[PDB]
């Protein structure tokens, strides 16, 4: 579903 | 364009992270089912180089119990990182995070359906991370976590790493090696 620089780019 | 109502992205399980300080000192700290819920969780919680020593963070699908007798653990086993005492202020914190982003991102293609979780222990004679699936006999499975897993961490290529089954660290030798 997610890369780790999709989850990571979330990090608000 | 900023919405009034932001929408969070959700993860394909949700998740729940335990602390330990047997089955007395267990406690469910939060669950969570979206990206930016995890981090929200990660940003307010002590690190695991913080943490008293003998204490453990667990992090498992909803519904399974960070513990070898849960229905999903049973016939499992575990994928051992051990890190020496100097490791703590330069490993141990950027390992943790990195198996937690390796769990809620699914880094493990068809076989991330096998993995419970993962567990770090923090302890004098060293600290201890590992992730933990559901059968230790599904060797591709337990083989291509192993692998992707120790790279994805950036083990040296010299250390090797070891699979152990629940069942003979309960009575260790190791059932695989990446
Ligand atoms: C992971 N553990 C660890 N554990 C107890 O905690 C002790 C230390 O285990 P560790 O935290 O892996 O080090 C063991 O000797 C064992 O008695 C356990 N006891 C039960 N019942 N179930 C479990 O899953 C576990
Ligand atoms: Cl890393």
């Amino acid at each position: 579903r997610y890369s780790r620089l999709q989850l990571l780019l979330l990090f608000r | 364009a900023n919405p009034e109502h932001y929408i969070k992205h959700p993860l394909q399980n949700r998740w729940a992270l335990w602390f330990f300080k047997w089955q007395a000192n267990l406690r469910l700290i939060s669950k969570f089912d979206t990206v930016e819920d995890f981090w929200a969780l990660y940003n307010h919680i002590q690190l695991s180089s913080n943490l008293m020593p003998g204490c453990d963070y667990s992090l498992f699908k909803d519904g399974i119990e960070p513990m070898w007798e849960d229905e999903k653990n049973k016939r499992g086993g575990r994928w051992l990182i051990t890190l020496n005492k100097q490791q703590r202020r330069s490993d141990l914190d950027r390992f943790w995070l990195e198996t937690l982003l390796c769990l809620i991102g699914e880094s493990f293609d068809d076989y991330s359906d096998d993995v419970c979780g993962a567990v770090v222990n923090v302890r004098a004679k060293g600290d201890k991370i590992a992730i933990w699936t559901t059968e230790c006999e599904n060797r591709e499975a337990v083989t291509h976590i192993g692998r992707v897993y120790k790279e994805r961490l950036g083990l040296p290529p010299k250390i090797v790493i070891g699979y152990q089954s629940h069942a003979d660290t309960a009575t260790t030798k190791n059932r695989f090696v990446v």
